């Protein structure tokens, strides 16, 4: 059931949020240190209407691997800067 | 075989093998045919075990190169039976 | 190119040589009012 | 240079010992299997050369078998003799490349240049029959492409008789060279059963002394009619695998003799025009010929719906094709077993606690090629 | 719904539609084989021309995609699992027809 | 309604109705040319021969109506030898034109040659070939590729209603071309370009422009008329190539106009 | 050969009787390839015995293929080749799976399947339970959508390119 999985995702937000300044530091990202956090919150808003049982936990499975990668310095400046779509024409 | 380790006087260990076999499978209800076949060959092979104190033709008798491995095959069957009833 | 002519009737044009030109095809000559241009070769006949 | 251009083995090394190598393949995942599905059978064949590219012929042979079973069709015998013959010259190619570059990784430098002269002379043969120096899309599902030119077999003879001195001289620079011995003799042993659990294939098995080998075991061609000695290893150290590489080279060199001595006259493509395109002299002068030509190249041949797993003794190990005809002319799914994939999976178990140079040598005994791993 | 699981950009689960149907026989053909079995074609989008060489350069991610099926209900349910907009169309088997060589010779 | 056995299984088939229609009802498909529903049956082009469960000689599938618990082995070997037998005859004269003939992508004759016809040639003489008969702004007659499934005349006399074109002569040299130069214009003249079995009759305006395996085949409806007939428009990437009718019982049924085409 | 078809047939019957809590059917492809079916929950127990002797000493996975098909109540269709050595012969068990149901990992039973779990996970949606470490391989980092999903464009939805204004791909 839901809610049991929502706590998981909150835990995940804690992990991401706290990790972010380390990400900006270690990666030498020049994104505003806030911006990554906000963007995290946004990505968390992207599926903020999913309602199926198993699908959400599956969502935190696919959510683990990314912090799993940034913590291991897997991915890179390019790969993590990728989320901001900054080169796109409006 | 590099992992294979030489084991003198297999026969004793063999008797422990087939006995542990028949015993651990001894809990099988007659229902499933597994007990039937596996006992069928088991007792046959073991019959050869008592029948063949010598090793040099013994492995010409079990029809398996290096009986020294197949004792571990039976060892696999032991944990196999350990699984058979967990599977019910 | 000059238009090739033969007093017979049907002729076969391979485009020059055997197995180095276009697939063998026979150009009919039922109408003398027109030349018999080859399908692939592009060589007229009459 | 030791990473073969496409490996990212990140590892948490200590002072200089490794603690765990962590391979990250996919650095050359060109994405093959998705592409294959959209292209008809005859148009899919080249991908296989593009796979284990060092061993370009045996892959083609693996495929053409994989189709002929589905298609229920048997090559004229001469074709089978070519298919084994170049299967073997390729056997020599991969072993040359393997033993050599494995030496180059540990700095031998020289044997390399002594051998690639020869390897170039072998590419003169792919050059001669296929028209390409390598990636010779020459083996066909129906059997074989063009017949080989008259002037060839004596030429192969003249080379093959003299190659053995070369391999031998190589062996004089290596097998006794006790520096080379010390570097590779206690690494990296794998338990003979533990190999089997990981599904190691080909030489990586024989090094640990298990008897198995597909050419003797489940022969697929005229291997019924060739005689050769499979060289079992013992200790399972890189050194034994090396001697297996060499000895298998000599044995292939035995096979070449027999194939040269029994190479029957006859056709080479299968008679069935529904599958094998008509010869040019014929297609240009009779209707059905031209039509089957046309449809074989337009739509391509259909295959009965079905599924299979063929496997053959590719030099690195068994090469495995699982494919499923939908009945259409485009195969539905074509999973490709890559023997290297399993090996490289087994590596980190095989290489814990070993010195960082030794993991480099041991990558080489795995004789892996990443193009095959990433498929 | 599995929209989050697929990495597909929202644009193409939204502003376009699938168009399930059983394909019509090519009429030049007299054959019937390819006719049967549902397939799940998507709608066409823009495709312009390469300024150089005149190639038909194209933007849309997934124009060429197409999928066979055994039953229509399975297809609709399929797209529903994907959360897809759809345009189901009827199988349109020809009516059986009477034929008679001798009716040609009534009088 | 009579019971009848397609090769094995029983089928409660409609009374009378041709053996062809029976196997059509079980869905197994007999090789065909001259026959065409929405046209008329004819005994020429005996590529439809099939073997009776017991009666020694094969009969045309679209001829004999089924009756009285018949069984029919479509896959019977004698049937197959029959079909190869005929196909070699059809291919004994059809000109080596596949690469240039505009019908080349999907000509039914090709596919029938693949599925059934023996692959080796064993004709070894000289094909007949014949001069063209010019016919109008549209159709590109070539003949020679003609196989005398009369079909097109059965189209003309029975639907277009014009009977200007027709068969001529006997034995070989017999021709489906109309005698006399006179042009054949009609409002259903376009549909024959669809109906024509091979490349013997193909649309001049579209000619050479494209190949069948290429074009995408969108489904829609005509607008030149409010009649609203269903169609398959065909485009070679970013540009329309050719139109074809899409069959629909309420309207066009496999046909289409001509101004729309 | 008739012979092999016989032996595989009888052996298929043999296993069919030995453990029929789950063998849906033991079809023999006529070109000598046996292949029993399995209820998806039943993967571990079958394969386990498949290593375990009776004759089924089929050690070493050859592969862990994952055929896809858009139809069916559950689309993805997993397949396991296997090889026995002393009796030199190959069989091929296989199952089926929902887009969402987590079937268990089979790494312990066949030993050399650790890489495959990761493969099929990143080439498909399907999840294997009791797997020590599923993670992406054969892809880029992010990338997201599984390929080989039988849908999903080969050209994908993305591309990299280097951009000087930001000095980065
Ligand atoms: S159309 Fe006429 S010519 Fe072109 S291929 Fe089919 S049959 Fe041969
Ligand atoms: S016209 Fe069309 S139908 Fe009549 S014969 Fe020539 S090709 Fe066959
Ligand atoms: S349709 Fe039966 S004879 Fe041509």
């Amino acid at each position: 059931d839901m809610n049991e999985a929502k706590r998981r995702v909150r835990e995940l937000y804690r992990a991401w949020y706290r990790e972010v300044p380390n990400t900006v530091h270690l990666f030498q990202l020049d994104i505003s240190v806030k911006q990554g956090r906000d963007k995290v919150r946004e990505m968390f808003m992207k599926n903020a209407h999913v309602t199926d049982p198993r699908v959400v936990d599956l969502l935190v499975i696919k959510g683990k691997m990314e912090l799993e990668e940034t913590i291991n310095v897997w991915k890179q400046r390019t790969h993590i800067m990728r989320f901001f779509h900054e080169t796109e024409a409006p | 075989l590099v992992g294979l380790a030489v084991c003198e006087t297999p026969h004793e260990r063999l008797k422990i093998l087939y006995t542990k076999i028949l015993d651990v499978l001894g809990q099988i209800p007659k229902n499933a045919a597994y007990r039937k076949y596996t006992e069928q060959i088991t007792n046959e092979k073991l019959g050869m075990v008592k029948a063949e104190p010598d090793v040099k033709k013994l492995e010409e008798q079990l029809q398996g190169g290096q009986i020294e491995e197949v004792i571990l095959q039976a060892e696999n069957e032991l944990s196999l039976a350990r699984k058979m009833l967990r599977w019910k | 190119q000059p238009v090739s002519e033969v007093g017979s009737r049907v002729i076969s044009c391979d485009g020059g040589g055997g197995a180095l030109g276009h697939p063998r095809v026979y150009i009919n000559l039922d109408k003398e009012t027109k030349t018999g241009t080859c399908g692939y070769c592009g060589l007229q006949f009459r | 240079p030791a990473a073969h251009g496409v490996l990212r083995l990140v590892m948490e090394l200590s002072g200089e010992m490794v603690r765990k190598c962590d391979p990250h393949i996919g650095l050359l995942h060109r994405g093959t299997e998705k592409l294959i599905e959209y292209k008809t059978y005859l148009q899919a064949l080249p991908y296989f050369d593009r796979l284990d590219y060092v061993s370009m012929m045996c892959n083609e042979q693996a495929y053409s078998l994989a189709v002929e079973k589905l298609l229920n069709i048997q090559p004229p015998p001469r074709a089978q003799w070519i298919r084994v013959l170049f299967g073997e010259i390729t056997r020599l190619l991969n072993h040359i490349m393997a033993v050599t570059t494995h030496a180059l990784d540990i700095g031998a430098m020289t044997p390399f240049f002594w051998m690639f002269e020869e390897r170039e002379k072998m590419f003169e043969f792919y050059e001669r029959v296929s028209g390409a120096r390598m990636h010779a899309a020459y083996i066909r599902p129906g059997g074989v492409h063009q017949d080989l030119p008259l002037g060839l077999l004596d030429d192969i003879y003249e080379f093959s008789k003299n190659f053995s001195f070369r391999i031998d001289e190589l062996e004089e620079m290596l097998t006794n060279n006790r520096i080379w011995r010390n570097r590779t003799v206690d690494i990296g042993v794998v338990t003979a059963e533990d190999a089997l659990n990981y599904g190691f294939s080909g030489v990586m098995l024989r090094g640990s002394g298990i008897q198995w080998d597909l050419r003797k075991t489940q022969p697929y061609d005229v291997y019924d009619q060739v005689e050769f000695d499979v060289p079992i290893g013992s200790r399972g150290d890189c050194y034994d695998r090396y001697l297996c590489r060499v000895e298998e080279m000599r044995q292939s060199l035995r096979i070449i003799s027999q194939c040269l001595n029994k190479m029957p006259p006859g056709e080479i493509k299968v008679d069935d025009a529904k599958v094998s395109p008509p010869k040019r002299a014929e297609m240009k002068t009779s209707m059905e010929s031209l039509i089957h030509h046309f449809k074989l190249y337009t739509e391509g041949y259909q295959v009965p719906p079905g599924a299979t797993y063929t496997a053959i003794e590719a030099p690195k190990g068994e090469f495995g094709v699982y494919l499923v005809s939908d009945g259409s002319s485009r195969p539905y799914r074509c999973k490709i077993k890559a023997p290297g994939f399993a090996h490289l999976a087994g590596l980190d178990k095989m290489s814990k606690g070993h010195m960082l140079a030794d993991v480099v040598a041991i990558i080489g005994t795995q004789d892996i090629v990443f193009g095959e791993v990433d498929r | 719904d599995i929209t989050t699981l697929t990495g597909v950009p929202e644009e193409h689960i939204k502003t376009r539609k699938v168009r399930i149907f059983v394909p019509a026989r090519n009429n030049m053909q007299s054959g019937v084989n390819n006719t049967k079995k549902w397939k799940m074609e998507f709608d066409t989008r823009e495709r312009w021309e390469n300024p150089l060489m005149g190639w038909s350069s194209t933007a849309d991610p997934l124009s060429n995609l197409v999928l066979t099926f055994s039953t229509k209900e399975d297809a609709v349910a399929f797209a529903e699992k994907n959360g897809w907009s759809f345009d189901v169309e009827e199988r349109k088997v020809p009516k059986p027809k009477s034929k008679s060589y001798g009716a040609n010779f009534s009088w | 309604l009579i019971e009848v056995f397609v090769d094995g299984q029983s089928v409660m088939v409609e009374p009378g109705t041709t053996v062809l229609q029976a196997c059509e009802k079980v869905g197994m498909q007999i090789p065909r040319f001259c026959y065409h529903e929405r046209l008329s049956v004819a005994g020429n082009c005996r590529m439809c021969l099939v073997e009776i469960e017991k009666a020694p000689k094969v009969v045309a599938a679209c001829a004999m109506p089924v009756m009285k618990g018949w069984n029919i082995l479509t896959n019977s070997e004698k049937s197959k030898k029959a079909r190869e037998g005929v196909m070699e005859f059809l291919l004994a004269n059809h000109p080596l034109d596949c690469p240039i003939c505009d019908q080349g992508g999907e000509c039914d004759l090709q596919d029938q040659s693949m599925m059934f016809g023996s692959d080796r040639s064993r004709f070894l003489e000289g094909k007949r070939a014949v001069e063209d008969k010019n016919i109008g702004p549209l159709v590109k007659t070539i003949m020679t590729r003609c196989i005398q499934c009369t079909r097109c005349i059965r189209f003309a006399s029975e639907i277009a209603g014009v009977d200007d074109l027709g068969t001529t002569g006997r034995g070989n040299d017999m021709q489906v071309g109309t005698y006399i130069e006179k042009m054949f214009m009609s409002e259903l003249s376009g549909n024959i370009i669809d109906i024509c079995p091979v490349g013997a009759l193909t649309s001049k305006p579209y000619a050479f422009t494209a190949r069948p395996w290429e074009t995408r085949k969108t489904e829609s409806i005509d607008v030149m008329d409010a009649v609203g007939s269903n169609i398959v428009v065909s485009t070679r990437t970013g540009e329309v190539m050719r139109i074809l009718p899409r069959m629909h019982e309420d309207i066009n049924e496999e046909w289409i106009s001509d101004k729309t085409r | 050969n008739d012979v092999v078809h016989k032996q595989l047939s009888a052996f298929g019957q043999y296993v069919a009787e030995i453990l029929p809590k789950y063998v849906q059917q033991v079809q023999v492809s006529c070109f000598n390839e046996l292949e029993i079916f399995i209820h998806p929950d039943g993967v571990i127990p079958v394969l386990t015995f498949l290593r375990d002797h009776t004759n089924a000493q089929f050690k070493s996975l050859a592969d862990l293929t994952a055929v896809d098909v858009p139809t069916r109540q559950n689309r993805f269709e997993i397949v396991y080749n296997l090889l026995s050595l002393r009796f030199n012969s190959r069989i091929r068990v296989k199952t089926y799976t929902d887009e969402l149901t987590p079937i268990e990992s089979s790494v312990t039973v066949y030993k050399a399947a650790n890489w495959y779990e990761r493969e099929i996970w990143d080439m498909f949606g399907v999840f294997f339970a009791n797997h020590p470490d599923l993670r992406r391989i054969l892809t880029d980092y992010g990338f997201e959508g599984h390929p080989f999903r039988k849908d999903f464009p080969l050209s994908g939805y993305v591309e990299l390119r280097y951009d000087d204004e930001v000095k980065r791909v």
